[PDB]
């Protein structure tokens, strides 16, 4: 029951977004990411991809091989992923105030939510000889978190790991409980995912899923299919009296979390509705958090047109049974602005709901033209914020939640809370 | 273990697959290991440490020498007395019949004596079982007189003849075997009785 | 007949509640063995029935030449109405500056 | 072949055509697979429709 | 920038898919005339090879008639086409998991814009190429053809039938089509001609554009196959004119009016010529061989029999629906099945035959005199009687004639178990089939193979007369349970019970308290046993019995 | 377990020659190589765990030896695995991508092809063991080269500590479906040339 501090948050999503503050500007002004396929990238696509509409980090071919010490062979060897790690994790530290050259030494421990993205496979020709030697450790899924703790020169843990979809929201949980069980003085957590390859558009596309505009119009009675795109994003965590004893910044505190399996029995009963109704009930307790004290949640609102309703009845089955008067639980979610966002789902929720605190509004839901029919909004305990709404500091805690959900089972929970935020 | 010492009396030792062959090829493997241990506690490891499945076999021996023999009958595919097999059919629908003590005047009378005879010997082998038959005994007495008491335990052609000691010693021991069969497990979804037992199945 | 059976009276009533187990009857064991001085051991496993699941059949076992293509000489054609043998080859980019020196 | 090869023979034969040939409406134990029986299987992984 | 690869252009062509038996086109610098190749790797040969000929793949008539048109329409942008003296020698056959090379040519004739076509198939190994389709190319056929025919107008003349029939008659021609190639929606047949309606004839690249060609043309070979009798396949065709790609329906007529030659002409939804065929010809390949062509190898086939030791338990007999005839040898026996059968609540009735002795009250028959009249003279009394059957149970002494007989032949014997057991059955047959009886024949000592005692050769005749029924009058459930001779038989409600769990039809086993079933299975045969067989040099050899075909290969 | 003690104490070794069955593309690049191979990793038994064999064939090997070896662990932790459905047990896997439909030499058939994504990503060999045994807790799956099982240990380790559960499976699997790691490992002649790791030894 320690609070966990977010010192700070470093990113790249769809869209220009390079910063926290960029993030609010885009949801803030109701704009959304999705548009047309990159060119640049050596992707010889068929006919299989004409009307593909997806989110891309424009720019993913590019870095800067000298400020990390690199040959720029090895630079065009490493998996776009690693890269963009390396690069958000000097800003992820640089927004903390900590400087990179003090962190050396230190206790750290990184655990990075990273998927197998097949780069070398654009080869057409063998490789030239002095690119083949590198290409083992640059494209390792293991190597991944390994090279963040050389560059920088961290000697706490260091993991790599894989659920689909939660894979952040997994990282996370494993970087909290490390840092309240005493491993580590701070926590580097948060993942990436680049399309090198158009393999997954197009197996999304051959099964029908996505939707006909490329938008995940979350919660909306339309609900006509996901949409897949790119992101990457960092955290840097510690524990909230080691962070105040240091006089370090404070963007968000970290309260409860859990991961459940949504298990194997007949969907008729909703399997992964039962799933997501103990999940929330196992991080509310985690963190020592009374129903009631939760104002809204960042939802995972994919677009799959039964999902989000098994969602919404799971929420009403969970929170909307005791809420205060005239405080009905708000939900939204940021896939509506940028897609999916695949691993890093938990991060683009995250530095949302980082925003709003910092800001004292809850953003819209775009593209909301009606409610879903799939579930019952008659109780009016909870609704989806149609129109953004003001969050001010004050007597009462704010309190948001977070959720992610993924076909082969996992679900999670987190919740944050305000910085204390001590008067100057 | 502080383990007692024992007479040789049977264990019920279980099998089950997927498939007709593993049945087989599991038989060889286990016929290997029965003579190291002792038959009550491999008989008890394969009730508690392994699944149902769908094709079945029961092996019955007093000792390592007859299981032996069990076990390869089952791994050569041969019938042999105390193996028995068989593939499940997943639903309950089962029911249990009862009768009265005179319908053994009928014919062949001492056979129902010789049942009855042989139905005693149960009263050592089972816990269950011993302590039904005596609630039930003590419980009649008061009703009777103590000739009862000997009737039970010596059940001879009494069990088939229309008397008040042979209807009382017939519901005993089918009350009493109730109770074994549900210690078992075995759940009735019907009853019937037959003739004046019918206060049995009820 | 659950009385009947056997000779040994409690084989008869095993064999009975046996029947109903095979059958498909979820019967326990447990009272067989109440009361007598039981432990408990590791036996063997399942056996599989395995058979091949894999994406490729299996490749014959016969030798041939490691690397026979001349780098500029290429594969040589099978055309059937040829008067005489003709040759091709393509150099990918990347093989152009490891032939040309 | 000392003993215990029954009814035996040499041929070239495909024993999904000859039931099939001529014509036949019910099965044929001599050559076809007996029966069925009561088994059932999951909706595989992954799936989770409805 | 930081990359593996360089950035594609902003603009490139289309690269169109080519159609798979031609290939990518090769650019050899001196050579006379275009030339084209192809491999077919072993997971694309199911998808371009869409026809079975007793179990092996081969490439379908219209599909070589595509091929033909694809490699002589490469060069220009031109919608109609006309290729004449087209002649496709052989079969084009590619065995289970094989590779397969193909090739194509063409070359100017010098007359014109005449030019010829060829196509040659697979060279590989010690093998060498081979030609596979011929024809020669007339390009801009620039000639006017009849106006529009209403295609409702043309089926009057003709009885329609089911789609399932028209492919279950090409089985019985050895051919299978797999289900890009099953494009017959209606047909009507009869006399010297047909005509079909055809949906859209959707092979590989076939879903637009022209190489729907290929299966509509394959639809006029599978309705001329369907006129005649007897397996055959397409050798020649004198013209072949077609204009622009087939519509999403088409309909074909085809008509027999030349001398051992098919006519076809395919008509649009709107009834405008699409394509035209004249003088095409399989008689020089009617009944061409099937044993080179067959996929199945050579094996040893054996009769095994199996213990019905999982789910051997009898289960009960069908309720009170008719009675049970019981005949046999025995009166004894008879009598002794009967008093069975009431115990258990089932009707049965007594049947001996009449050179028996009447000795326990059965009724009698005929059989012993070898006619199924007399035998249905008798079984008729019974119906008279108001009697209905549910079945019959045949038994057999066994052994039991050679002491009673006091005299040894055992191919009379077979000869006269044959002439009664035929004469019961067919006169039973001919008096209540349609009532759907069971059939239950109980041999002893007849089954091969299993343990405890010898087979005795006499019981040979109900064996046969099982398998008689079995293949002759498949609507009748029957079975053959044999009986060990020596041991005691078994009660009549086991022997009925477990044979009403056949549908169908089975052969059955008792030896001790067992059931066994027998089944056909299969086993490799090491004919390299042979080849390294000689037979000793000090000894003599019999041939007997045989014809000269048969006795100049033993000979060999 | 047995096993292994049986040839450790007889003091054996266990490398030896490279694969047939499996359909390797290595010419010359792997003469001369040794290593310690699972034999028979192409053969399997889908009818067991409820697979459709074209199902089977689409999943990586890593995949399916983690599913055969937990059947076995649970025979022997003396739980049967129809009793574990519905329990609190978190999986931790070390796996590695495997690249096994790389070996396939043409484009596959219309009916594998749907079953590959979860037949080979790595983050299902988690979720697919939970989904088989019925099993709530979490389930995922690390990476960090060799070191991977001891990393799957502690977290699971601190899992039970913290009271997130009352089970936990923690393991790995390695097969070399592809060659490539052994070709590249005698390239940079980092392989002994007799093939035995002389643990500590001069
Ligand atoms: O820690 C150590 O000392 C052991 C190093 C072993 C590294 C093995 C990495 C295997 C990754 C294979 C892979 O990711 C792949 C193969 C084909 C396409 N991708």
């Amino acid at each position: 029951q320690e609070p966990i501090a977010v010192l700070g948050i470093g990113c790249r999503f769809p869209g220009g977004v390079r910063s926290p503050e960029d993030l609010w500007d885009l949801v803030d002004s109701g704009g959304d990411a999705v548009g047309g396929l990159p060119a640049g990238r050596g992707w010889q696509a068929g006919s299989a991809l004409d009307g593909v509409n997806a989110g891309f980090i424009h720019g993913v071919e590019e870095f800067d091989p000298y400020f990390f010490g690199l040959d720029p062979v090895e630079a065009a060897a490493m998996d776009p992923q690693q890269r963009l790690l390396l690069e958000t994790t000097w800003e992820a530290f640089e927004r903390a105030g900590i400087d990179p050259v003090a962190a050396r030494g230190s206790r750290t421990a990184v655990y990075a939510g990273v998927q197998f993205g097949g780069y070398p496979l654009l080869m057409r020709e063998a490789p030239p000889p002095q690119v083949l030697d590198h290409l083992g450790l640059g494209n390792s899924v293991g190597a991944a978190s390994g090279r963040l703790a050389y560059q920088f020169g961290l000697l706490g843990g260091a993991v790599t790991v894989d659920t689909q979809c939660t894979s952040s929201i997994v990282a996370l949980h494993l970087a909290v409980k490390a840092l309240r069980n005493g491993e580590c003085a701070l926590a580097l957590a948060g993942g990436a995912c680049v399309m090198s390859l158009p393999t997954v558009l197009m197996d999304f596309h051959r099964r029908s899923l996505l939707a006909p505009d490329g938008r995940s119009k979350s919660f909306a009675a339309a609900a006509d299919g996901v949409s897949l795109a790119e992101g990457a994003g960092m955290l840097l965590l510690e524990r909230l009296s080691d962070a105040r004893r240091n006089g370090h910044p404070v963007m968000a505190v970290i309260r409860g979390t859990a991961i459940n399996q949504d298990g194997a029995t007949n969907g008729i009963i909703s399997p992964s509705g039962r799933a997501q109704e103990r999940v929330i009930r196992a991080a509310l307790a985690d963190g020592r958090v009374t129903a009631d004290s939760v104002d809204a949640v960042e939802g995972h609102g994919v677009g799959a047109t039964l999902g989000d309703g098994v969602e919404v009845t799971s929420l009403l089955s969970t929170y909307g049974q005791e809420r205060p008067a005239g405080r009905p639980l708000l939900l939204g979610s940021v896939k509506s602005n940028i897609g999916h966002t695949q691993t890093v789902g938990a991060v683009a929720g995250i530095v949302k709901l980082v925003m709003a605190l910092r800001n004292e509004r809850l953003p819209r839901t775009v593209h909301v033209d009606g409610p879903t029919p799939h579930a019952d909004w008659s109780s009016g305990t909870v609704r989806l914020l149609t129109e953004p709404e003001p969050w001010r500091r004050g007597e009462r805690v704010r309190r948001a939640g977070l959720t992610c959900l993924t076909l082969s089972g996992t679900n999670g929970h987190l919740i944050l809370e305000e910085p204390p935020a001590d008067e100057p | 273990a502080a383990r007692p010492a024992n007479p040789e009396r049977t264990v019920p030792l279980v099998l089950s697959a997927k498939s007709p062959t593993a049945l087989r090829e599991q038989a060889e493997r286990l016929r290997a290991t029965i003579t190291a241990a002792e038959p009550v506690d491999v008989g008890h490891s394969l009730h508690t440490t392994r699944s149902s499945f769908r094709h079945r076999a029961v092996v019955l021996g007093t000792g390592r020498e007859e299981l032996a023999a069990g076990l390869d009958a089952l791994a050569g595919d041969r019938t042999a007395d105390g193996l028995v097999r068989g593939v499940a059919r997943a639903q309950g629908q089962t029911a249990l019949l009862f009768g009265g003590a005179g319908d053994g005047t009928s014919g062949d009378r001492p056979a129902d004596a010789e049942g009855p005879r042989t139905a005693r010997g149960l009263y050592e082998a089972f816990p269950a079982f011993a302590e039904a038959l005596d609630e039930v005994t003590e419980h009649l007495a008061g009703l009777l007189g103590p000739e009862v008491r000997a009737a039970v335990r010596e059940p001879g052609p009494a069990c088939a003849e229309p008397t008040v000691v042979g209807q009382a010693v017939a519901f005993a021991l089918n009350t009493a075997l109730h109770r074994l069969l549900t210690a078992f497990a075995v759940r009735p979804d019907a009853t019937l009785g037959h003739g004046a037992g019918e206060v049995a199945a009820a | 007949s659950v009385p009947g059976g056997g000779r040994p009276p409690g084989q008869a009533l095993l064999s009975a509640l046996g029947e109903l187990h095979t059958d498909g009857v979820a019967i326990d064991w447990s009272q067989a063995f109440e009361g007598r001085g039981a432990r408990r051991v590791d036996l063997p496993t399942y056996p599989y029935q395995k058979v091949r699941c894999w994406l490729v059949p299996p490749e014959p076992q016969v030798s041939v030449v490691a690397a026979p293509p001349h780098p500029l000489l290429g594969t040589a054609l099978d055309l059937v109405d040829a008067t005489g043998q003709s040759f091709t080859q393509q150099l990918t980019p990347g093989q152009v500056a490891g032939v040309f020196g | 072949e000392a003993d215990g090869s029954g009814e035996a023979g040499l041929a070239r034969v495909d024993w999904d055509r000859y039931l099939t040939a001529g014509h036949r409406p019910l099965p044929y134990t001599v050559l076809e697979t007996r029966a069925s029986y009561d088994e059932e299987k999951a909706p595989g992984f992954g799936q989770n429709r409805m | 920038r930081c990359w593996l690869v360089p950035p594609e252009p902003q603009v490139s062509v289309v690269a169109a898919p080519p159609h798979p038996l031609l290939g990518t086109a090769l650019d050899l610098v001196d050579a006379t005339g275009q030339s084209f190749t192809q491999q077919l790797t072993p997971g694309q040969v199911a998808g371009v090879f869409g026809q079975q000929l007793y179990g092996t793949p081969v490439l379908p008539a219209g599909a070589r008639l595509e091929w033909l048109l694809a490699a002589a329409r490469h060069g220009s942008p031109d919608s109609a086409w006309t290729l004449t003296g087209i002649r496709l020698p052989g079969t084009v056959s590619a065995a289970s998991g094989t590779p397969v090379a193909l090739q194509t040519s063409r070359e100017d004739s010098g007359d014109g814009h005449r030019v010829r076509a060829f196509v040659k198939g697979p060279g590989t190994g010690g093998g060498r190429w081979a030609e596979r389709g011929g024809a020669t190319v007339v390009p801009a056929v620039t000639r006017p053809a009849p106006d529009r025919v209403d295609p409702e107008s043309l089926p009057e003349g003709l009885a329609e039938l089911d789609v399932a029939e028209v492919y279950r008659r090409l089985w019985r021609q050895g051919s299978d089509y797999a289900e890009p190639l099953r494009v017959l929606r209606r047909v009507w047949l009869g006399g010297d001609e047909a005509v079909a309606l055809v949906g859209t004839a959707d092979v590989p690249t076939g879903p637009s554009g022209w190489s729907r060609w290929a299966a509509v043309l394959e639809a006029a070979v599978q309705l001329a196959a369907l006129s005649g009798s007897g397996p055959r396949t397409p050798v020649s065709v004198d013209r072949l004119e077609v204009s622009g790609p087939p519509s999403e329906v088409v309909w074909l007529r085809v008509r027999h009016g030349a001398d051992g030659a098919a006519d076809a002409v395919v008509l649009s939804g709107e009834g405008v010529r699409l394509a035209a065929v004249q003088g095409l010809r399989l008689r020089p390949m009617a009944g061409r061989e099937p044993a080179g062509l067959a996929e199945a190898p050579l094996e040893r086939h054996e009769v095994v029999w199996h213990a019905l030791a999982e789910d051997g338990r009898p289960g009960a007999i069908g309720g009170g629906t008719g009675s049970w005839l019981v005949f046999s040898d025995d009166p004894e026996r008879a009598a002794a099945w009967c008093d069975e059968l009431a115990l258990f609540g089932v009707p049965a009735v007594a049947l001996a035959g009449e050179d028996a002795e009447g000795r326990d009250g059965t009724e009698t028959v005929p059989v012993g005199t070898g006619d199924p009249d007399v035998v249905g003279k008798t079984f008729a009394e019974l119906r008279e009687r108001g009697v209905t059957v549910a079945g019959l149970l045949v038994h057999d002494a066994g052994d039991a004639r050679e002491p009673a007989s006091g005299a040894d032949d055992p191919l009379d014997a077979a000869c006269r178990r044959g002439g009664r057991t035929l004469a019961l059955v067919r006169g039973f047959l001919q008096e209540y089939a349609e009532q759907t009886p069971r059939i239950v024949l109980c041999s002893a000592g007849a089954a091969a193979g299993l343990a405890g005692g010898p087979p005795h050769p006499a019981q040979a005749p109900l064996t046969a007369l099982f398998t008689s029924l079995v293949w002759e009058h498949p609507e009748l459930p029957c079975a053959q349970v044999d009986l060990d001779p020596a041991e005691d038989p078994p009660t009549v409600v086991s022997l009925l019970g477990q044979v009403m769990r056949l549908p169908g039809a089975g052969r059955l086993a008792v030896r001790g308290g067992r059931w066994f079933e027998a089944r056909l299975e299969r086993r490799p045969a090491p004919a390299d046993r042979g080849e390294r067989l000689a037979l000793r040099p000090d000894a003599t050899y019999l041939v007997a019995g045989g014809d000269t075909r048969h006795a100049a290969a033993a000979l060999e």
